[PDB]
């Protein structure tokens, strides 16, 4: 109990996400809860993500130096057609393969699917605050004290409100976003920093459960990979004359 | 826990008609024009509106039926303007022949446009007061509908004669089959806010300088706005917020 | 009317092959305290909206686009369900279901003799998801790797798909010689909310006719039904119907093709506003034959993703590859419009083969 | 769910052929509190196992090997019972019956005409007796003889083998056109545990359809399902669907061969364990056929006993002495492994004649 | 700011008399508002700085219909202190020139490496003009002053300051454009199916 | 976890096998028997901290 | 709250001062109490350094390095003559500058006039 350490955070429940739908310490083979509908008026089932989102999942690792210019930093998670989301057995990408719909939840005023946690230990002999952006456009702002946990649902893009090219009438009208236009991202960036003369690089990891994702019209389990032409998101996305 | 919805006030409600007319109704147990000849209503007999942008309470006929307007509001961003910078903004217009016809489309005032300009998709209801001034020899038989596909469709409206009541006004609610239009764009084959004026007859002496002139006020009632527009998180500064020192001899 | 049904949470396997749609209604985007119910007797006419043969083992388009519809048991200009778009702008459901707002039925039926045999697989996507309807098509995927699919056996000794009316005069023919009119009037008068049996279709049941039926969703984020024809090339809302007929042997064991089938609808699950006089532009009914399918900008990436992840349409001499060198041909053409149609993928010309038809197409 | 009903000691003739597989279900070494109920709606899509023609008068395997399974209704890479074979390592099934503990249903299905006629002998066992699965196939022994079979007579005026599933939509299909849809739903929600009729499938029949189905066992030794590929060749647990098509003669008079026939399949009896991720080593489903079948080292003097009590095995020019013959040369092969395979004994060569090939194997 | 923080009062809190009987009033409080952050390096012993505040976007475009205003301020300070820090900071407010000094704070940041501040409105004139402001006047900035540097060698030494700054509670008055013209846009109009 | 500030974990690995009774000295194959797997996420360490720890 | 910090001391109540005349946090414009006389006999009158006693102004800078002898040093504060306690505007030489007698209290034992706070910063080394 008597060590010198930098370690020491928000303590989650001061986190405002749902705690049983995200939970914190599951038991060690049962399901998570059912996610909360965005309204009582759309389409209703049973849940095909509860084992799933009991697993924080190896995403990506971004390095957290001391910064120069004061730009964001975006990173995309497309849970759809991803080369480390779909890799064999139980993966993240099956609940986007048997299903033609899905959404999220609307406990903050707007839907916001994916969850991620930022975890990062930390020698006594730096410190600083990262700062992650829920989406692209001004949405809300969570703060990673160096040596602390967070968790940071994240905003779809296409319902980040922004007008862009492929911007569909059902985009801001319906809460149900067909499966392969699902992709979320989060943009960061050092917000605070100071260091001493041993440590300067910092690496952390970020984790990806799906909590509070929905699925609508339960298909038959689509191929996995698509080990074919990488250039299908360019014929889905910008559509010229 | 939701994010708190923030509230901003306005105080005393520019370009507001203080001093209305008296031709308008304002209750519609003073109001008989349906029953003797004067009004041939399809649409029912008028209703009390009570708008903020006009000091009195006036009658008005609604050319479509009154409904809640269904709001999505699952995208980031979301605001209700509501009468907030909302004015009876007058222009005027000639009557047209008995073949032709005459559409008039909503305006609304400069700060709407730029409060509703930091979103992009909205839906608002909208009101119409027209005035005929009949002279002496004035027998102009009018007719006012709401338009809906193209230029030849004629829907339930109402009729009028301008000499025994020269002041009519009108209800037109959002009715569409996709809440939430574009703001500079609109869905094709939308109705909006427009409103249809045609002449049946004239019946009008030889003295009657004809083509008589039409005054329609038109205000953009309740406004839902949408989407967050603008991603701009950068920071700005203007001289009043700073400290501006003494400057030194 | 039309009601909704709650289901359990898991489906019984001897009524249904596939899970549920939904657990409940998705009756939301839809504004139905909006219209007012009207009830013509015109109405009660029903649309032979397809007739005629269609082939065993291959999935069978009907466009059932409703504003524009023709009948085939009628040979004027309009019909029941496409005056109802003629006379009124606004059209609304009056409930929904696990798709969408649904706004009305359709059946199959066939009258076959008993020495043929087989079984017909039937659904109907929304065409808010036409990828579905498209791939199934194309013979990429099977009807049942979708909720919704049901499963008749047309034979047979089996009375599935058959249509018996009994007329509905007020006499009740009580004066019949030699049998009794079955479920007519003046044996019971089963109400159109009620899901009852009169009483003589009890023991009958030559008359009973367990139907091939299913229902008729538009899309999920239209507020009401107003038709432009342009919009809905761009945002499709009408849904299609799949019909897939698969063994049908004969009893000289051999294979059939091309059985005779029939294709009835109707649509009494509507409200109606905005009443529309000496209108010019009309939702124009095609003359004798159908409307055909619009695959809008939107939908190339997940027709061209099902392709690829299909081993059989990289072979040659398959039906599959017939299909994606016709695809592969019209997205390198030039389209002044924003969408392309099923016709364009069937009447197209060649080339050789596969691959250098991708790379003349990532550079246009 | 998937109940133990209990029978009574004598089983009565006019429902069973056979006496019970026992009085009690057999859940020793099963480990039923272990797992967690997933019911996700991608378990409710059965997955067409086998399908095509079958020949008449012999019994035909289909190895129902759950892990590497293929579904010839979906052209996809995964299915529906495979997928939950890839997200997790510990299967555990929910009840048990005579044989074994059970994990799911096949239903075998065939669209026939009425000028056809025959009947179908089913029965699906262990995998743990692999033995009497294969003196079944080389004819040697019929499946009258274990127990736990089934006749069901397909002809037809017959309204057996057949499958109606009526849409889940939550409209009901309440205005359909000339005809009641029978079961889907705006009848009754019967659930999935309790066995019903709806209210309108008891005077139908022709939408009842009595089914041809059994069980899935696995085998009494195993305390989970973790999957390995290497040992369930030295310990089989999946079991063996055997089917045989009796007499089916044709209006002429004339006996049939090779009827066409399709089976279904579902796994909803199972609870899980230990989600995986990002695993290399996965049960790899074997594109567009089949599993095949193994036969274990302490297998082989079960299937040499048989045929050796088999008068018709020794005399020449028979089906029996064929793979008889066929066994004998393998059996004098070079085995690294400690299994060999049915296609083994069925594309093998021949020597001469029956003797010559034992004398060479009690060296060997 | 999500949860409540303990600040210190660097002026003396008051009540803000708003006069309204020029044409235009408006009370913008607390919409649009954020807590912006700033990087600073310490200054040396005889330096000083002096932090300006600032605010949104979306508070600029609102506050641009009018031409006076007043508002409050906030100001949270972080320095993060590795380990041989003996940094000895001093924060007030100034008044007059470069050299006056008030009554503020002074702290250590190596055992309360964060601290709030809190910084109301006083003027000898309510509303100052938004773009120009009175000569000599406080406005919303604070001075950092560092007294000592009793750290290691070892620490990386000029310290970074990071400094969140709040533009609260704002009213405006004087009504600022004086356009009666009517504007349009496409999404208010009716948009007629184009005939072919 | 992060040992600077919670040096000591502790593990509980109960038996899990689609067989019980295993052979002492064969075991299944594919077992998991009583291992445990530890791996590095992360070294936000110091230049003078003797790694690898 | 979690840094590692070398910074703690007596916290002030344990001092012997006054706490009243010499406050530990007066409020933002508060005016600071009047001391006590040294004995009820001597002359009295309104205090003339209520707004200066609530201010700790800038004297002296002394460096603490290691030390070599034993002696002691001295710092002399004369607060009536010395060019950096009388700048302009509020300084500590107007009150001495207005009057012609000065005193202190006698809390302790002994007249005790000027107060000095000495507050250390310093890294954990």
């Amino acid at each position: 109990d008597n060590e010198v350490t930098a370690e020491g955070g928000k303590l989650v429940q001061e986190l405002v996400y749902d705690h049983s739908a995200i939970p914190v310490a599951p038991v060690v083979e049962t399901q998570a809860e059912q996610p909360e509908v965005p309204v009582s008026l759309v389409a209703t089932r049973k849940n095909d993500t509860g084992h799933l989102a009991t697993k924080w999942y190896d995403f990506a690792k971004i390095s957290l130096s001391n910064p120069a210019n004061m730009n964001w930093t975006t990173l995309t998670i497309d849970p759809y057609n991803n080369v480390t989301l779909s890799r064999d057995g139980e993966s993240m990408v099956l609940p986007w393969r048997r299903n033609v719909w899905t959404t999220g939840s609307k406990s903050i005023g707007y839907i916001r699917t994916m969850v991620a946690q930022i975890n990062i230990p930390r020698p006594p002999q730096i410190s600083g605050v990262l700062e992650v952006k829920d989406s692209i456009n001004n949405s809300s702002i969570s703060l990673v004290e160096f040596g602390g946990k967070v968790e940071i649902p994240i905003i779809p893009k296409v319902m980040n409100g922004l007008a862009t090219t492929a911007s569909l009438p059902r985009h801001r009208l319906n809460p149900w976003m067909r499966t392969a236009e699902s992709k979320v991202e989060l943009q960061y960036r050092i917000i605070a920093f100071n260091r001493t003369s041993d440590i300067a690089d910092l690496n952390v990891s970020v984790l990806l459960r799906p909590g509070d994702s929905q699925f609508q019209l339960p298909m038959k389990p689509d191929n996995n990979v698509d080990t074919r032409h990488f250039e299908l998101v360019e014929a889905l996305m910008y559509h010229y004359d | 826990m939701q994010n708190p919805t923030q509230t901003m006030h306005i105080y005393d409600m520019p370009l507001r008609v203080i001093a209305g007319l008296s031709t308008l109704a304002k209750t519609t147990e003073e109001d008989d024009n349906t029953s003797t000849g004067i009004v041939v209503s399809e649409v029912g007999e008028p209703q009390v509106v009570n708008h903020p942008a006009w000091i009195d309470p006036f009658v008005a006929y609604q050319l479509r039926a009154p409904r809640k307007n269904i709001t999505p509001d699952f995208i980031f961003g979301r605001a209700d303007i509501g009468n907030a910078f909302s004015a009876f903004l007058p222009r005027r217009f000639s009557a047209p022949a008995v073949g032709t016809r005459l559409v008039v489309d909503p305006v609304f005032t400069y700060q709407q446009r730029t409060v509703l300009g930091l979103y992009n998709y909205f839906h608002a209801d909208f009101y119409y007061i027209v005035h005929v001034p009949a002279p002496l020899g004035t027998g102009i038989y009018l007719k006012i509908y709401a338009p809906e596909f193209d230029t030849t469709t004629v829907t339930r409206g109402i009729r009028f004669k301008p000499s025994a009541s020269p002041t009519i006004a009108l209800s037109v609610p959002w009715s569409n089959d996709l809440s939430t239009v574009e703001t500079s764009v609109g869905r094709v084959g939308q109705s909006g806010g427009s409103i249809v004026i045609e002449t049946i007859e004239d019946n009008s002496n030889e003295t009657v300088n004809t083509p008589l002139s039409i005054t329609v006020w038109c205000c953009m009632a309740n406004i839902k706005a949408t989407g967050y527009r603008h991603a701009d998180t950068s920071a700005y500064n203007e001289k009043g917020m700073n400290f501006i020192p003494v400057p030194v001899p | 009317s039309l009601p909704e049904n709650a289901p359990n949470a898991v489906s019984n396997p001897q009524q249904f092959i596939t899970p549920a749609t939904a657990l409940s209604a998705e009756e939301y985007n839809v504004h139905e305290a909006l219209g007012e119910t009207e009830e013509l007797e015109l109405d009660e006419f029903p649309v032979l909206v397809f007739k005629g043969n269609v082939p065993v083992d291959s999935v069978t388009s009907i466009p059932l686009d409703l504003a524009t519809i023709y009948d085939f048991a009628w040979d004027g200009e309009q019909n029941a369900i496409s005056q109802k778009f003629q006379r009124f702008a606004h059209l609304i459901p009056k409930s929904a279901g696990g798709f969408g707002p649904v706004i009305g039925n359709y059946t199959i039926t066939a009258n076959l003799p008993t020495g043929v045999a087989g079984r017909i697989l039937h659904n109907c996507l929304p065409g808010d998801c036409v990828d579905l309807a498209v791939s199934r098509i194309f013979g990429l995927k099977s009807l049942l790797g979708v909720a919704g699919t049901a499963v008749s056996a047309i034979g047979g000794p089996l009375l599935n798909g058959l249509v018996n009316t009994a007329a509905p005069i007020l006499s009740g023919a009580a004066h019949a010689i030699g049998g009794n009119v079955v479920g007519g009037l003046a044996d019971a008068v089963i109400d159109i909310g009620s899901n009852l049996l009169t009483p003589k279709e009890k023991e009958q049941p030559s008359a009973n006719s367990s139907a091939i039926s299913g229902d008729i969703p538009i899309s999920r984020f239209v507020e009401m039904l107003k038709y432009v024809k342009e919009n809905y090339q761009d945002n499709p809302v009408f849904p299609t119907l799949l019909v897939e007929p698969q063994n049908f042997i004969s009893n000289a064991m051999t294979a059939l093709k091309t059985i005779p089938i029939e294709v009835f609808a109707n649509m009494r699950n509507v409200k109606v506003e905005r009443n529309l006089f000496d209108r010019t532009v009309v939702p124009t009914v095609k003359e004798a034959t159908l409307a055909d399918i619009v695959i809008p900008n939107h939908m190339y990436g997940y027709i061209l993703r099902d392709f690829l992840q299909n081993k059989r349409a990289f072979q040659s001499g398959t039906k599959q590859n017939v299909y994606f060198q016709q695809f592969l041909t019209v997205l390198s053409q030039r389209n002044i419009r924003t969408h392309i149609t099923l016709n364009d993928i069937t009447s197209c010309s060649i080339d050789s083969e596969s691959i250098a038809n991708k790379i003349e197409r990532v550079k246009h």
